[PDB]
């Protein structure tokens, strides 16, 4: 299973088990939003 | 923030895509090269 461990993503990219002695670059990790950011202009107000 | 304008370095972590250290550091570099002009004067000077 390629998303448990980077390990992992080695076998799957490499569609092998065993994979020969080597230094292999594989998926990023990617930073996650912790929030949402909306801005508008928000104006005028009723008047009593 | 980014080093020059259009940075190629900061570009590089927010595409993912990362550049890798050559094979052998500077110092060791530059001995090999000190190594050789020592060795300059006494190579050539007979045949082997």
């Amino acid at each position: 299973d390629c998303g448990f461990n980077d390990l992992s993503q080695l076998h799957c990219s490499y569609e092998s088990f065993d994979v020969e002695s080597g230094v292999y670059s594989v998926s990023s990790f990617e930073a996650k939003p912790s929030g949402s950011v909306v801005e508008q202009a928000e104006g005028v107000e009723c008047d009593f | 923030g980014p080093a020059s304008a259009r940075d190629l370095i900061c570009a590089q972590y927010v595409a993912g895509y990362k550049v890798l250290p050559p094979l052998m550091d500077v110092n060791m570099e530059a001995a090999y090269t000190s190594s050789l002009l020592g060795s300059i004067a006494g190579v050539g000077w007979t045949a082997g």
